[PDB]
Order: C-alpha cells, then sequence, then structure tokens
C-alpha cells in the first residue's frame, strides 16, 4: 500500500532501524554496488518466547509498501513428510515473479531434526530440508528485490552448519 | 630390530608352514602373541609388513570399529569376525585393542 | 567433567597431585600484567592500573608498596590477597628479625617470612589461599641486589628479569631479545616500559602506570640530617612527571 | 581478495598446493610429501577463509567441519562420523579439510576417571589412526584450527601426524594492520579526502575481523546520508563502535 | 594378558644410536647421498628419541634442498634437521616456571 | 556453559573453593543481594562540604518514617550509606561505630574515612577466607571531611575493593546516574564542584537524579546526608521548594 498502518506498543528503535536494515536495499539499491559493499541477503530475528513478533514482521513490511507472506516451518513438515522441499523451491519462484517480497518463516529450529545427529539415511527430510533453503537463498544474487527474515527462541540451538556466516549475516536480539 | 621377528615367525609360521613337528615334540600350539612399547617405534609398521610373506591372509581391526552405538550390535559384530576366519582358514588377526582397556 | 580430586586440598590423586592450588595460579594469569626485571646498580619494579571506571581516582591505591626502605613490592592478580599479606609481612620484620637483630633484614630472609604467611593458608580446608602473586626486589650488603617471586604455594622462585600476569609470555619474550648482563639501570627502565606498551590498550601516561626502582640511597626522603652513618632509603616510585618525560624521549 | 600475510601464505604453498599439482618434485629427491599441518594463532584472522582460498586455486574437493560436532552423546555415534568424511574424502579426491576448532577435543589429560572423556580418546584414536595406518596419498585433509598449541598431545604431533606448524599476528604489527586497509580500500569508492593511517596507530589492540565490521559500518552510513560517494567523517563514528569497553557486562565481579 | 590367550609378548624399544643408522639408509635408499656422509654421526648428534622421528629427519633435509631447488644434500641438511625434532621439543612444552623441586 | 559446570559442579556454595576459571562465585553471588531493595544512592564533592542523597520509600502506610533510614551517623566527620539489606547493613555499622573509638582511644585522634574504609574492608576480605561467616551482601558508601585531605568519598564492597571516587552511585540504576555526571565533568574538568554553600550543592546533586533518574521527587521520599567539619547530620524539606520556584 505504501500507506499502512502500525501502532502497537512495546517497541520503536526495532521497527526504526530494520526500516533501516531492509527499506533501502529495496527501494532504489543501484548504490550498494558502485559504493562498494554486498548487501545483507538475510536476517535474523531471535528473542525470548510470548512476544509477539509474528504480527510485527507482517507489519512494517506492510507500511513500507512490500508484499509480505508467511508460512511457517510445521506443515511444510507436519501436512508434508517427505514431499516438503518442492513447496521451498515454489514458495521462492512465485515470490520471485511477484518481485519485490518479503519472507516470514517461524518455527524455522524445525528443519534441523536430526541435523545429521547419525548420518542416517532415515532423515534425508530433515537434511535436505536444510539442504534447498541454502541452495535457493544463495540464487537470490541479493540484488534488491527479494528479502528474507527468520525467528526462534533458541538460537543457541539453532544450525549453524549455514545461516550464521553469510546468509543470516545480520542477528538482532529484542527486548 | 630382527630379534623380534624371530619370535613372530617361529609362533605364526611354524604351526603353519609345517606343524607335523610339534606331534614330534610334544606340545601345543601357539594361538597368539601381543607387543608392546612407546609409539614411533614401528609396530603397527609390521603388521603391514607381514602380509606380504605370509602366504595366508589377513584381517584388520583398528579400535573403535567394533562399537556400534546399540546393545548387542557389537558381539554380533565380532562374532561375524571370526566366522569369516574359519571358512577362508587359515587367517591371521591385527587388532590395535582398547575397547580392553579398563 | 570433574575430577573429584579437586574440591579440596589435602587429597592426592593418583598422579600425586594436589587440587586448588593448580587453579589458583590460574586466578593470576587471568589478571593484569605486572614484572621487575633487574640491572646492575639497581632494580625496576612495573604495572598499570586498569582503571575500571572513570571516576575512580587511581591513586588512592598503590599496586606497589613499601616493605622495608631497601624492599619494595608488586602483585599481579587478586588485590585484596595483597594489602592482606603486607600488612602480616612488614611486621614480620619488625616482629622477628629487626627487635632482636637491631636492623632491618636481608631479602631473602623477609621472603620466607613472607611465602609461609603463604602456606598457612595452604594446609588446612575451610581456607582459600591467597590467589595473587608477587615480585618482591630488594638490596643488601652481602648478596647484594636480588629479585624474587613469590607464588601462593609458598615456593619463591628467583630470577633476573621477568613478568606474570596474562601478557607474560609476549614479555618474556621479549625480555631476553633486549637483555644482557652489564645492564645498567637508567638503560634497564626504558626497557621495562616498552615492554609494558605492548601488553595494554588505550592510555599509556603517567596515570594509567606506575612503578619503582632501586638505587643508592636517597636521604632527601630521610628526614633528620645530622648523621653521618644513616644513609636514609633506597626505595622511591617515580612520580607522575618523572615518567611523563621519558616517554617523549622515546 | 585476502589482505596480505605474506610468508604464511607463502608455507601452505608449499605443503598444500605443490603435492597435488606437482609430485615429481617430491618423488626424485627421495622423500615422501608432508601431510597436513595446523594454522595455530588467535581469532578472526583469515585463517578459514586463506584455506577456501587454497581450494579456489587447486581446484580440489572441501570438507569444512568444525570439532564440536565429532563429539556426540551416543557411545560410538561420535567415531562414526571421523570414518564416515573420510570414506567421501577419498572418493572425491582429491581432497583437502578444514577444521576451525581441534583444541576443543584435543588436550592432553594425565588420565580419565570418568566414561565420557575415554570416548574422547577413542575419537582421537581413529582421528591420528587414519591418517597413519594404510590409505591414499593425494588427500592432505587435516588442516587443524585453534587459538594455541601448547595443548596438544605431542602424540599427535608425531612427525608424520604434522609437521608445519604456522602462526599468525595477534596485535601490534602495524605492517600487516595498515596491509590489509588498503585491499578492504581497494574494493570500495572513497573520495581523496578520506585518509585512513589517522586510524592504525590510534588503536592498540584489534583484529582483521573487526576492520570489516567497521568497513561495512563505515560504507553503511553514507548511504544512510543517501549519498552516492562516502567520505571521512562517517568513519570516525564507527572506529567507536567497533572499538573496547562495549559494556562491563561482568568484568569486575569475577574474581574480586 | 593371561599365556592361552596370547602365548608371548614383545617389547619394542627405542633404538641405540649404531641402532639407528640403518634405520636412515632405508629411508635414504633414494635420496642422493653426497659423498663425503658419516651418518653413523648424525645419530650421535641427536638420538633420535623415537625410531621415527628420524623418519621426518631425512624427509626434513630433503625439504630444504627443495626451498633451494636443488635436489640433492649432505651432512648439514641433517645437521640443522636435529634443531628442529630435539630442541623444539624441549623448548615446545618446557615453558612454565611455576613448579615444585 | 557459564555457570552450567558452576550450577552443578559445586562451586555455589562453598566460599573457599575455586573454579577451574579462576572464578570463586560465592562472593560474585552476594552482589545480586545489593539491589533486593531497588534502591539508589548518591554522592559527590564540595570546597568543603559533602552531600548523599537516597530514595525512602512509600510503603504501607503503617510504618514510623523516622526510622526507616540507611543513613547512619557513624562518628563526627564521618557518616556512611549501604546498599542492601538493613539487617546486613547494621552489622557493618556496628563493627565500625566501635572502631572510629577504640583508635582515639589508642591513638589520639579521629580516624579518616581513608582508614576506615581500609580497616572493614580489611575485614571482609577474610571472611571470604574463612568460614566464620557468609559475606555481608552489602555495597557500602563514606563520607568525611578531612582536615589533610578535604572531602573524600570512599566505598566498600564484599571482597575488599575500595577506591575513593570524585562522585559516584549505586544500586540497579548506575549506568544512567553516572553517565549524567561523567559527562558533566568532562566539561569543566574539576574532580570537585562549585557552590561554596552546602546548601547549593545539594540542588545540585538533586536534579541530576531526577532528569536520569526517571520521575519527579516530594521530600518524603527522600532522605539525604551531608558532611561539614566538625559535623555530619541530616535535613529538612525545604531545599526543592525554593528550587522550583526558581525555575
Ligand atoms: N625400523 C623402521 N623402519 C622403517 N620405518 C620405521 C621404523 N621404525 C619406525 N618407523 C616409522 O614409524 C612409523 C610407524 O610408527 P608405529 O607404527 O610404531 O606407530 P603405530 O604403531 O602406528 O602406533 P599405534 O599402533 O599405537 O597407532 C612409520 O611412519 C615408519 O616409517
Ligand atoms: N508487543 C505486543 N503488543 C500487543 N500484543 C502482544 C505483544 N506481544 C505479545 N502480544 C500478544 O501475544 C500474542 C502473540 O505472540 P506470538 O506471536 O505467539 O509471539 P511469538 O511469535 O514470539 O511466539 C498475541 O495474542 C498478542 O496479543
Ligand atoms: N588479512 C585479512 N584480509 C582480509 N580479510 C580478513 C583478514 N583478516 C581477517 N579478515 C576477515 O576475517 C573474517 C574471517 O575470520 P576467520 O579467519 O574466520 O577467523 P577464525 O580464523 O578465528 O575463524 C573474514 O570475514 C575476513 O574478511
Amino acid at each position: 500500500g505504501e500507506i499502512t498502518f502500525d501502532g502497537i506498543g512495546g517497541l520503536t528503535e526495532q521497527i526504526r532501524e530494520l526500516r533501516e536494515v531492509i527499506e533501502l536495499p529495496l527501494k532504489n539499491p543501484e548504490i550498494f554496488q558502485r559504493v562498494g559493499i554486498k548487501p545483507p541477503k538475510g536476517v535474523l530475528l531471535y528473542g525470548p518466547p510470548g512476544t509477539g513478533k509474528t504480527l510485527l514482521a507482517k507489519a512494517v513490511a506492510a507500511t513500507i509498501g512490500a508484499n509480505f507472506i508467511f508460512s511457517p516451518a510445521s506443515g511444510i513438515v507436519d501436512k508434508y513428510i517427505g514431499e516438503s522441499a518442492r513447496i521451498i523451491r515454489e514458495m521462492f519462484a512465485y515470490a520471485k515473479e511477484h518481485e519485490p517480497c518479503i519472507i516470514f518463516m517461524d518455527e524455522v529450529d524445525a528443519i534441523g531434526g536430526r541435523r545429521f545427529s547419525e548420518g542416517t539415511s532415515a532423515d534425508r527430510e530433515i537434511q535436505r530440508t536444510l539442504m534447498e533453503l541454502l541452495t535457493q537463498m544463495d540464487g537470490f544474487d541479493n540484488l534488491g528485490q527479494t528479502k528474507i527474515i527468520m525467528a526462534t527462541n533458541r538460537p543457541d540451538t539453532l544450525d549453524p552448519a549455514l545461516l550464521r556466516p553469510g546468509r543470516l549475516d545480520r542477528k538482532v536480539e529484542i527486548p | 630390530l630382527t630379534k623380534q621377528i624371530k619370535e613372530i615367525k617361529e609362533v605364526i609360521e611354524l604351526p603353519v608352514k609345517h606343524p607335523e613337528l610339534f606331534e614330534s615334540l610334544g606340545i601345543a600350539q601357539p594361538k597368539g602373541v601381543i607387543l608392546y612399547g612407546p609409539p614411533g617405534t614401528g609396530k603397527t609398521l609390521l603388521a603391514r609388513a607381514v602380509a606380504h610373506h605370509t602366504d595366508c591372509k589377513f584381517i584388520r581391526v583398528s579400535g573403535a570399529e567394533l562399537v556400534q552405538k546399540y546393545i548387542g550390535e557389537g558381539s554380533r559384530m565380532v562374532r561375524e569376525l571370526f566366522v569369516m576366519a574359519r571358512e577362508h582358514a587359515p587367517s591371521i588377526i591385527f587388532m590395535d585393542e582398547i575397547d580392553s582397556i579398563g | 567433567m570433574t575430577d573429584r580430586y579437586s574440591f579440596s586440598l589435602t587429597t592426592f590423586s593418583p598422579s600425586g597431585k594436589l587440587g586448588q592450588i593448580d587453579y589458583a595460579l590460574t586466578a593470576v594469569k587471568q589478571g593484569v600484567t605486572s614484572l621487575g626485571i633487574k640491572a646492575t646498580n639497581g632494580v625496576v619494579i612495573a604495572t598499570e592500573k586498569k582503571s575500571s571506571s572513570p571516576l575512580a581516582m587511581s591513586e588512592t591505591l598503590s599496586k606497589v608498596s613499601l616493605l622495608t626502605p631497601d624492599i619494595g613490592a608488586v602483585y599481579s592478580g587478586m588485590g585484596p590477597d595483597y594489602r592482606v599479606l603486607v600488612d602480616k609481612s612488614r611486621k614480620v620484620a619488625h616482629t622477628s628479625y629487626k627487635r632482636i637483630y637491631g636492623e632491618y633484614p636481608p631479602t631473602k630472609l623477609l621472603v620466607s617470612e613472607v611465602a609461609k604467611i603463604m602456606q598457612e593458608a595452604t594446609q588446612s580446608g575451610g581456607v582459600r589461599p591467597f590467589g595473587v602473586s608477587l615480585l618482591i626486589a630488594g638490596h643488601d650488603e652481602f648478596n647484594g641486589f636480588s629479585l624474587y617471586q613469590v607464588d601462593p604455594s609458598g615456593s619463591y622462585f628467583p630470577w633476573k628479569a621477568t613478568a606474570i600476569g596474562k601478557g607474560s609470555v609476549a614479555a618474556k619474550t621479549f625480555l631476553e631479545k633486549r637483555w644482557n648482563d652489564e645492564l645498567e639501570l637508567e638503560d634497564a627502565i626504558h626497557i621495562a616500559l616498552l615492554t609494558l606498551k605492548e601488553s595494554v590498550e588505550g592510555e599509556f601516561n603517567g596515570d594509567t602506570i606506575e612503578l619503582a626502582i632501586i638505587g643508592d640511597e636517597n636521604p632527601d626522603l630521610l628526614g633528620y640530617t645530622g648523621i653521618p652513618t644513616d644513609k636514609g632509603p633506597r626505595f622511591r616510585k617515580l612520580t607522575s612527571q618523572e615518567i611523563n618525560d621519558r616517554l617523549e624521549a622515546l | 581478495d585476502v589482505g596480505g600475510l605474506d610468508m604464511q601464505k607463502q608455507e601452505i604453498r608449499e605443503a598444500v598446493e605443490l603435492p597435488l599439482v606437482q609430485a615429481d618434485l617430491y618423488e626424485q629427491i627421495g622423500i615422501d610429501p608432508p601431510r597436513g599441518v595446523l594454522l595455530y594463532g588467535p581469532p578472526g584472522t583469515g585463517k578459514t577463509m586463506l584455506v577456501k582460498a587454497v581450494a579456489n586455486s587447486t581446484k580440489a574437493a572441501f570438507i569444512r567441519v568444525n570439532g564440536s560436532e565429532f563429539v556426540h552423546k551416543y557411545l560410538g555415534e561420535g567415531p562414526r562420523m571421523v570414518r564416515d568424511v573420510f570414506r567421501l574424502a577419498r572418493e572425491n579426491a582429491p581432497s583437502i579439510i578444514f577444521i576451525d576448532e581441534v583444541d576443543s577435543i584435543a588436550t592432553k589429560r594425565f588420565d580419565a576417571q570418568t566414561g565420557s572423556d575415554r570416548e574422547v580418546q577413542r575419537i582421537l584414536i581413529e582421528l591420528l589412526t587414519q591418517m597413519d595406518g594404510f590409505d591414499q596419498s593425494t588427500n592432505v585433509k587435516v588442516i587443524m584450527a585453534t587459538n594455541r598449541a601448547d595443548t596438544l598431545d605431542p602424540a599427535l604431533l608425531r612427525p608424520g601426524r604434522l609437521d608445519r606448524k604456522i602462526e599468525f599476528p595477534s596485535l601490534r604489527d602495524r605492517r600487516e594492520r595498515r596491509l590489509i586497509f588498503g585491499t578492504i580500500a581497494s574494493k570500495m569508492s572513497l573520495a581523496p579526502e578520506a585518509d585512513l593511517d589517522s586510524l592504525i596507530i590510534r588503536n592498540d589492540s584489534l583484529s582483521g575481523a573487526v576492520i570489516a565490521a567497521i568497513m561495512q559500518e563505515a560504507g553503511l552510513r553514507a548511504v544512510r546520508k543517501n549519498r552516492y560517494v562516502i567520505l571521512q567523517s562517517d568513519l570516525e563514528e564507527a572506529y567507536a563502535t567497533q572499538v573496547k569497553t562495549d559494556n562491563t557486562v561482568d568484568k569486575f565481579d569475577f574474581y574480586k | 594378558l593371561r599365556p592361552g590367550r596370547i602365548d608371548r609378548k614383545i617389547e619394542f624399544p627405542p633404538p641405540s644410536v649404531a641402532a639407528r643408522a640403518e634405520i636412515l639408509r632405508i629411508h635414504s635408499r633414494k635420496m642422493n647421498l653426497t659423498r663425503g656422509i658419516n651418518l653413523r654421526k648424525v645419530a650421535e648428534k641427536m638420538n633420535g628419541c623415537s625410531g621415527a622421528d628420524v623418519k621426518g629427519v631425512c624427509t626434513e633435509a630433503g625439504m630444504y634442498a627443495l626451498r633451494e631447488r636443488r635436489i640433492h644434500v649432505t651432512q648439514e641438511d641433517f645437521e640443522l634437521a636435529v634443531g628442529k625434532v630435539m630442541n623444539k621439543n624441549q623448548e615446545t612444552a618446557i615453558s612454565v616456571a611455576k613448579l615444585f623441586k | 556453559s557459564g555457570a552450567a559446570a558452576a550450577s552443578a559442579a559445586g562451586y555455589d556454595r562453598h566460599i573457599t573453593i575455586f573454579s577451574p576459571e579462576g572464578r570463586l562465585y560465592q562472593v560474585e553471588y552476594a552482589f545480586k543481594a545489593t539491589n533486593q531493595t531497588n534502591i539508589n544512592s548518591l554522592a559527590v564533592r564540595g570546597k568543603d562540604c559533602t552531600v548523599v542523597i537516597s530514595q525512602k520509600k512509600v510503603p504501607d502506610k503503617l510504618l514510623d518514617p523516622t526510622t526507616v533510614s540507611y543513613i547512619f551517623c557513624i562518628s563526627r566527620t564521618i557518616g556512611m550509606v549501604v546498599n542492601g539489606p538493613i539487617p546486613d547493613a547494621r552489622n557493618a555499622a556496628l563493627r565500625a561505630k566501635a572502631e572510629a573509638a577504640e583508635f582515639r582511644y589508642k591513638y589520639g585522634y579521629d580516624m579518616p574515612c581513608d582508614v576506615l574504609a581500609k580497616r572493614m574492608a580489611n575485614l571482609s576480605q577474610i571472611y571470604t577466607q574463612r568460614a566464620y561467616m557468609r559475606p555481608l551482601g552489602v555495597i557500602l558508601t563514606f563520607v568525611s571531611v578531612d582536615e589533610e585531605l578535604g572531602p573524600s568519598i570512599y566505598k566498600t564492597d564484599p571482597a575488599g575493593y575500595y577506591v575513593g571516587y570524585k562522585a559516584t552511585a549505586t544500586g540497579p540504576k548506575q549506568q544512567e546516574i553516572t553517565t549524567n555526571l561523567e559527562n558533566h565533568f568532562k566539561k569543566s574538568k574539576i574532580d570537585h564542584i562549585n557552590e561554596e554553600s552546602w546548601e547549593k550543592v545539594v540542588e545540585f546533586a538533586i536534579t541530576h537524579m531526577i532528569d536520569a533518574l526517571g520521575t519527579e521527587f516530594s521530600k518524603n521520599d527522600l532522605e539525604v546526608g551531608v558532611a561539614t567539619k566538625d559535623k555530619f547530620f541530616t535535613l529538612s524539606a525545604e531545599n526543592i521548594e525554593e528550587r522550583l520556584v526558581a525555575i
């Protein structure tokens, strides 16, 4: 809409700063290249439980004028046991041709599963579902018409096999 | 070192090469050795080298290949070893062992 | 995993080793850097002052402290286990030796009377030891100048040029790259501050540093001019400005 | 793309690049190649990234993994790992390995009065076994990373296992400090009144990771100032950012 | 460790000096070995307290020639090898000063 | 990982046990007690006059507020304010008030706050050597107007650390205050503060623990001390009514 309402309470510098973290790479990002730097392919939003952040990220991408979509990481592994990662790539292609757009996805600590806890060939779903995530987000080129958000409570429980170094580069706690 | 060798080929090869002798000498064949000393002396060398000049086959188990994380997956695995020896008899086994630590 | 031969002191482990001492010597290595090296005609004793807040007057408390006029000290590690130590160290000069020999003691017999004040607290449970260390340094007139270390175990390794604390081996690596046999004090003094410019962060001025010397008598500190033989102290703490020029000579 | 770090680079080109594309060198002389190395020295120092470049020239495969993963609670769920990777690091040969931490699971111990820590030996003794026992020769696998080297087992340092210690700066290497700034700066566009020589000596301790935490905080606020180009004054507010004394979280309550 | 399972056992000790000399000739059979060598001496200049540290030595010697691009060596290229495996084992982990008599 | 091997493997209930990190933890757990009141004092210097301020809360109405106070006149020329529970403040207050005395019986003059912070802190060390006594869960401030040093503030914690600040605060809310006078001093570069009168220096220190504290204060929610040569005492309530009229 580019003029949407977001006036719930609790937090101001966050909504103030994500506006800095995320607005400029989307609206006129032809400058991040010639200046020299590479912008952040991704984001992570961690904190304690029971805080109402699902609506937050839903909101601030709505005032800015970005096409927002959101899917938990449950049904993709609850409804779809071993036919999951097909949904991932479709969730981006659909997202691509509707560029620009934002992602949001909670319960992200479910992709781990075993996290190769034993390397047996029975958890291929719990393994590959991380793979197709990473290969796809690397495919963006980080131009400025698609960005990504993730969240959970236990970032110490996270899977830094990826999503630590340069993918979910900016980590942001919350009060 | 070569004296060390002479005990190996006394126990290993003689009961295999021609053991009619012991029936004359009136004693029991032997059935194993063990070799100790610090690292960096060339003991795991030798068992690589004994293979070249056997005429009988060879089996090797570094420790920690036995363990398989279930209750009896290990003790089924040792037994799956020896039967694979007898049919392929004769045979030699070589082992770094710390499963028998403690 | 734990060890069950470390929560107490009077227990030996199969390697014939004791529990808590090994960790006290780690309580100091986590502490700040302090040192003292030696020369032909004097001894130097140095450290810094990592002032916590800006509002703490870093002058109302001295890392260095006088034990006798000819003997001074410095720690590295914990603090309160220093000013509780010295207050019962300098006494022992005035109690065990002085009053029955007239004069202040040598430098090593002082150490023996420290290190058992250090070892009284590592022989019975109900006592943590002194999580500190020390570098006693002084002079006397049959064995000469000296330097000495004192660990919490009660052992006193002697030394020539040494440091302790976190920034130790970086410094000890550096001393013999610069140390000699025939060195003189005012040559051995700018060494012992350019040793400390590496093991530091931020400001490096007289108000973030303090050190000492040993030398020939400083009778102007004495107070009672009129005796021919009572040559006064042999220990003087260098003021700020007396340091704060040498750096600009460097 | 890396900064400077000249001779450290020179030594792994000897240990790693040559044995993969050049072998008659080591043959005719009358010797065998050295096996892997380790890279000791404080963190945020370009250890891991160097090793990545090494792959990028030599084109060989690459396996990155961390030492806190070999440890596992189910008995034998660790040494299955250390043996599993080699089963494939041969397969996709020529191949090498990097381990961003091994001091964790590697440290001398006088004995084990415990069940858990005994398995840590069963981990290691298989690792030490795979290289030294019979195997292939194109793997140069082990590149042990750490933060110190005064802790490992000398039985790991038995020549044949590891024979090329390697060291990196910690601080006060002003030369290696200034040398990277131009490199990162060589990537970015700056105005001529944008001198960095004010920055180096002003410090007394930092590393090579922070500088990127500075540059990507230096050339981040220009755009906040909606300029196509950067200036100097943006910088000075950064060096305080990636500086010391963020907060005395538990600095005083520790010992005293 | 009973008989009936292991009927004898072996001690592999580390070698003498005249012992080690043959350990080098086998590792050096493929090196070039310039003339004026007395490798009965190099053993004595440094007892390889192992019997495999030498295997790094005879390797390490040639590594100098690689750096220089020379193919062969002499006695000198050994006499420094001892400086690494032996001294740098004493200058490796003897770096404490705190100890108890 | 920080206290995980602490809370499990002992190291948190005996005083005299080190951890392999070197840290002993019991005394490092004492400080959580200092903030069990949600209270926040202050102290500053003068030309010759010193001041210390404290809140004095508004609990249930049944109290007799004349006696609720964390300001203890120790001797003359000396005073102190605590940060922690009341009972573990008395035993420090009283072990002192019978310590300045014997000095004056044994050395011929009154102790300064130098020694009085070095003595009482030379004790809280000891009680972290032996198991005589749990270390008193406080952190206490001293004040004085000495003859040889002028004004002087000092401070003491359950380990034994003591330094004579130039100005300071304490409690749950140090960062907010401490900045609202750290920045003040770098303006003027005066360890002390101007405004000769012990009156006019109060109103300086009040207003800084209003703007940076977080609310507005009456006369009853406070209690305030002061040190001047020959004396130490407490105060009345009008000093703020003669502030906001001027503003
Ligand atoms: N006499 C020798 N001849 C040739 N090589 C030797 C000799 N002695 C030692 N070595 C060298 O020592 C190494 C083998 O060491 P050794 O086999 O004794 O350790 P290990 O037995 O593998 O230890 P563990 O079995 O406990 O893992 C080889 O690299 C080998 O070149
Ligand atoms: N800052 C807030 N403002 C309004 N409601 C909130 C806030 N924080 C939490 N909530 C309440 O909590 C619920 C949302 O929390 P939830 O989205 O489950 O948090 P999380 O996504 O971290 O699990 C809603 O019912 C909402 O009313
Ligand atoms: N000399 C250098 N040149 C370029 N980048 C450097 C340099 N030193 C450090 N870095 C930066 O440090 C980061 C990697 O640090 P790393 O080597 O992973 O630390 P560690 O070795 O402790 O894992 C990279 O982002 C890289 O840009």
